[PDB]
C-alpha cells in the first residue's frame, strides 16, 4: 500500500470515542470488549508478547519505542519482588487530549488492556496514574473498575483464568513532569515527581523498586484488540515500522478541533482537511503546524504539504510524531509569542532537579520573552540555539529535549521573522 | 585531589609572637616556611637523612573504594531508600 | 507564590485540623492500595484528601499526614510545595483555572481571562472579597480540542465564549451548579460540523477475532 488514511469504522479500535454509546460494561461488552479474555490469558505471556511484537505496535506515549520489545523486558523469572504494570494516564502535553477520551469513554477497554498487558509481563497489579485534573475521568474509570470486579473480570481469579490481578488508580497532583515514567514512579511512591537516571530502567527497578512497565493509555488499551483481531491485522495499517491506528487531536486554528482515530501514515493535509474541517481561512492561510504536541518542533506550510503523520516521516521532516497532537497555527499568529508561551509552559513544568533544565529553560524563557518584544539583537539568536544545544542530551529526562526542540524549530523555520521583529524594535525604540 | 599527589616535608612550628609596634606575627624560626616536595616517600626520607634531620613519616591515606549504585536509592526492602531525591 | 512557611495566626502548627472518621476510613482504603513497607506512597492522595475536607492546606494538615503515615514532615512539605493543586493558602469556594497555553491561546482564551476579570472585579491570582472565587491561570489541562476551557474545582467548562463563562459565573453566584462540558453545540470532542467518523454502528463481540482464539 502507498496511500494511507480513509480508515473504516470496522477497523477502529476506539469505538465509542465520542460518548455516544454506553461506556459501562453493558455497552463495552456489546462493542467487543471483554470478549474471550480468558482464552487470551490462558495462551501464555509469550503468545501475547508475540502478538504485540508481530503487530509492530510502537509506544503511543510519543517516543515510539517498540511496545512488544519493551514489554518483553519483564518476561523473566521473579526474584521475590512483585511485578507491576503502570499505565501512564497523565497526558500533560499541550495539544494532547486523547487519553482523556480513552479513560472517559472507553474505560473497560483500558481495564482489559491492563489485564492483558499484566498477564503478558507477569505483573501483579496495575497502577493507573491518572492526572488529578481529570477527576471526573478518574471517577469514571473507578466505576468501570468496580463493574469489572463485580463481574469477576479482574481481581481474584481474573476472567476465570486463575490469574490474580488488581487494578489501582492513583491520581496526580498537578505536574506535567509526572507524566515522565520515572518521575511518575516517584510520584506514586509519595515523593516529588523528579525523574530518575536510567539505568536502572523500570523493568529492573521501577515502582517501589520492583520490576515495572510504564505504558501509555493508548498503547495499553489497543492490546486486547491486537490480541483478538491479530497482530497481522494491526500491522496491516500504516507504513512499515509504522503499524496501526492512531488517535489525533487536531486543535488550534482549524474549523472543527477534534479527536479522531485514523490510520497511521495518513497525510497531514488530508487529516486536517478531512476530519478537522481544514485550516481557518483556507489551506493558503496555514503558517505552521506543531505535529505532535508542544515538545515536537514546528513545521511550516511548505513541509506540511506532503508530510505523512507517522514516526519516520516526521523524523525526516526534522520533527517527531510525539503524541500525534496537531496544533495548527494560521497566518494571523504571533508565532514567536506562541513558542514563547510554550517555553513559559516548560519552565512552569520542570521539576528543577538537574542543572541544564532548571537553569536553561528559565534562561530560554527570558530570551524568548525578549524575542517577543524584539528587545534583543540578532547575535542572540544563534546564542539561543547553542543554549538549546546545551540542554538537549545533557539532562536527566527528555523535558530538556522537549523544551529545547520548539526553540530550535522556531529559529530554523522563522529566523527572518525574529530578525525583522528585533530590527523594528530597534528602529522604533532608538 | 590534586594537592594529595606528592609528599611534603615540613617542620615543627616554632613560636610566633605579636610585634609590639604593629601586631604583626614576629617569628624567629628560619625554617617556618620551608615546605619541600618529593615524588615518593623514600626520596623524602633520603633527603632528611642526608641533612641530619630527625623525621617522622605518616603513611599515605587513600580513600578506600566505595560501592556505588544509583538503583540502591530505590530498593524494594532495604533501608538504603532515599526519602527524597 | 512563596515556597517557605511563616507562622501566621491563621496558619501555624496549632491551627485546628483533624480528619472526620469517614475520612479516616477513606485514608485506610488509600493506604491499603500500596504494599506493606511503603506507606509513604499514600502521601499524595491523603494530603489531597486533606485538601478536600478543608479546601486548603495549612501546616496542620501536612503535619497530620506526616503523623498518620509515619513519614517526616519535611517529606510532606516537599510534596505540598512541588505540586500545583495543593493550596497552601485559603482559596475561594470556586477555584477558576483558566488555561492559557498555546492551543488554548490560539483559540482566544485571553478574551475569557479578561471576561472573568471584568465580571468578578478581580485579576489573576486575586480573590473576590466574598471569598467565593479565586482566579488563577494554569497550564494545559488536557482539553485542547475543546479550547478555550476553564476548570472549576473538578469540572471542565469547555468551548467557551465570554457570554458562556459569564453565564457560568452567574449560576455559580446563584447557588446552582453548572454542567461540566462544552458550551458550544457538540457533546465531548467530535467535529462540530457532524461526525466525520464512527458513523457506523459498532460491530460487537466476535468481530474480526482471529482463528485459534
Ligand atoms: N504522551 C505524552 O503525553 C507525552 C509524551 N512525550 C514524549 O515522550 C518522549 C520522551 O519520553 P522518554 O520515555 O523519557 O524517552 P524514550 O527515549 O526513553 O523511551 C521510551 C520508552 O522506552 C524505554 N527504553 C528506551 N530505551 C531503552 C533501553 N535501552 N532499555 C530499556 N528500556 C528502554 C524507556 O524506559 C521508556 O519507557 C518524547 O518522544 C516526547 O514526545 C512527552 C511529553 C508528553
Ligand atoms: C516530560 C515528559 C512528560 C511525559 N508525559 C507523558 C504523559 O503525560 N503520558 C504518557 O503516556 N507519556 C508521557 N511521557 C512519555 C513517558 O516517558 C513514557 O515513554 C510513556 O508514558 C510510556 O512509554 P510508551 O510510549 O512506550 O508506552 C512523558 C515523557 C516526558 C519526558
Ligand atoms: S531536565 Fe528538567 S524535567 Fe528533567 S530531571 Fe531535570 S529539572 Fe527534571
Ligand atoms: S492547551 Fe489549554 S487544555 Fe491543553
Amino acid at each position: 500500500k502507498t496511500s494511507f488514511g480513509s480508515l473504516k469504522d470496522e477497523d477502529r479500535i476506539f469505538t465509542n470515542l465520542y460518548g455516544r454509546h454506553d461506556w459501562r460494561l453493558k455497552g463495552a461488552q456489546s462493542r467487543g470488549d471483554w470478549y474471550k479474555t480468558k482464552e487470551i490469558l490462558l495462551k501464555g505471556p509469550d503468545w501475547i508478547l508475540g502478538e504485540v511484537k508481530t503487530s509492530g505496535l510502537r509506544g503511543r506515549g510519543g517516543a515510539g519505542f517498540p511496545t512488544g520489545l519493551k514489554w518483553s523486558f519483564m518476561n523473566k523469572p521473579s526474584d521475590g519482588r512483585p511485578k507491576y504494570l503502570v499505565v501512564n494516564a497523565d497526558e500533560g502535553e499541550p495539544g494532547t487530549c486523547k487519553d482523556r477520551e480513552i479513560i472517559r469513554h472507553d474505560p473497560h477497554k483500558l481495564v482489559e488492556g491492563c489485564l492483558v498487558g499484566g498477564r503478558a509481563m507477569g505483573a501483579r497489579a496495575a497502577y493507573i496514574y491518572i492526572r488529578g485534573e481529570f477527576y471526573n475521568e478518574a471517577s469514571n474509570l473507578q466505576v468501570a473498575i468496580r463493574e469489572a470486579y463485580e463481574a469477576g473480570l479482574i481481581g481474584k481469579n481474573a476472567c476465570g483464568s486463575g490469574y490474580d490481578f488488581d487494578v489501582f488508580v492513583v491520581r496526580g497532583a498537578g505536574a506535567y513532569i509526572c507524566g515522565e515514567e520515572t518521575a511518575l514512579i516517584e510520584s506514586i511512591e509519595g515523593k516529588q515527581g523528579k525523574p530518575r537516571l536510567k539505568p536502572p530502567f523500570p523493568a529492573d527497578v521501577g515502582v517501589f523498586g520492583c520490576p515495572t512497565t510504564v505504558a501509555n493509555v493508548e498503547t495499553v488499551a489497543v492490546s486486547p484488540t491486537i490480541c483478538r483481531r491479530g497482530g497481522a491485522w494491526f500491522a496491516s495499517f500504516g507504513r512499515e515500522r509504522n503499524s496501526g491506528t492512531k488517535l489525533f487531536n487536531i486543535s488550534g486554528h482549524v474549523n472543527n478541533p477534534c479527536t479522531v482515530e485514523e490510520e497511521m501514515s495518513v497525510p497531514l493535509k488530508e487529516l486536517i482537511e478531512k476530519h478537522a474541517g481544514g485550516v481557518t481561512g483556507g489551506w493558503d492561510n496555514l503558517l505552521a503546524v506543531i505535529p505532535g504536541g508542544s515538545s515536537t518542533p514546528l513545521i511550516p506550510k511548505s513541509v506540511c504539504e506532503t508530510v505523512l503523520m507517522d514516526f519516520d516521516a516526521l523524523i525526516q521532516a526534522q520533527t517527531g510524531l510525539g503524541t500525534a497532537a496537531v496544533i495548527v497555527m494560521d497566518r494571523s499568529t504571533d508565532i514567536v509569542k506562541a513558542i514563547a508561551r510554550l517555553i513559559e509552559f516548560y519552565k512552569h513544568e520542570s521539576c528543577g532537579q538537574c542543572t541544564p533544565c532548571r537553569e536553561g529553560v528559565d534562561w530560554m524563557n527570558k530570551v524568548m520573552a525578549r524575542f517577543v518584544r524584539g528587545d534583543a539583537r540578532p547575535a542572540e539568536i544563534d546564542s539561543l540555539w547553542e543554549i538549546s544545544k546545551q540542554i538537549e542530551g545533557h539532562t536527566i529526562c527528555a523535558l530538556g529535549d522537549g523544551a529545547a526542540w520548539p526553540v530550535q524549530g522556531l529559529i530554523r523555520h522563522f529566523r527572518p521573522e525574529l530578525e525583522e521583529r528585533m530590527q523594528r524594535f530597534a528602529q522604533q525604540h532608538q | 585531589v590534586n594537592n594529595t599527589k606528592k609528599w611534603k616535608m615540613e617542620f615543627d612550628t616554632r613560636e610566633r609572637w605579636e610585634n609590639p609596634l604593629m601586631g604583626w606575627a614576629s617569628t624567629a624560626d628560619p625554617l617556618s616556611n620551608l615546605v619541600l616536595t618529593f615524588s615518593t616517600k623514600e626520596d623524602a626520607i633520603a633527603f632528611a637523612e642526608k641533612n641530619g634531620w630527625s623525621y617522622d613519616v605518616e603513611e599515605r591515606k587513600v580513600p578506600k573504594p566505595k560501592s556505588k549504585s544509583y538503583g540502591a536509592n530505590f530498593s524494594w526492602n532495604k533501608r538504603t531508600r532515599v526519602s527524597t531525591k | 507564590a512563596l515556597f517557605v512557611h511563616r507562622d501566621t495566626p491563621k496558619n501555624n502548627p496549632e491551627t485546628p485540623f483533624d480528619f472526620t472518621p469517614e475520612n479516616y476510613k477513606r485514608i485506610e482504603a488509600i493506604v491499603k492500595n500500596y504494599p506493606e513497607g511503603h506507606k509513604a506512597a499514600a502521601v499524595l492522595p491523603v494530603l489531597d484528601l486533606a485538601q478536600r475536607q478543608n479546601g486548603w492546606l495549612p501546616i496542620s494538615a501536612m503535619n497530620k499526614v506526616a503523623e498518620i503515615l509515619q513519614v517526616p514532615p519535611m517529606r510532606v512539605y516537599e510534596v505540598a510545595t512541588f505540586y500545583t493543586m495543593y493550596n497552601r493558602k485559603p482559596v475561594g469556594k470556586y477555584h477558576i483555572q483558566v488555561c492559557t497555553t498555546t492551543p488554548c491561546m490560539l483559540r482566544n482564551s485571553d478574551s475569557i481571562l479578561e471576561a472573568i476579570q471584568k465580571k468578578l472585579g478581580i485579576k489573576v491570582g486575586e480573590t473576590t472579597p466574598d471569598k467565593l472565587f479565586t482566579l488563577i491561570e494554569v497550564e494545559c489541562l488536557g482539553a485542547c480540542v475543546n479550547a478555550p476551557m476553564v476548570q472549576i474545582n473538578d469540572n471542565y467548562y469547555e468551548d467557551l465564549t465570554p457570554k458562556d463563562i459569564e453565564e457560568i459565573i452567574d449560576e455559580l453566584k446563584a447557588g446552582k451548579i453548572p454542567k461540566p462540558g462544552p458550551r458550544s453545540g457538540r457533546f465531548s470532542c467530535e467535529p462540530a460540523g457532524g461526525l466525520t467518523s464512527l458513523t457506523e454502528p459498532p460491530k460487537g463481540p466476535g468481530f474480526g477475532v482471529q482463528a485459534g482464539l
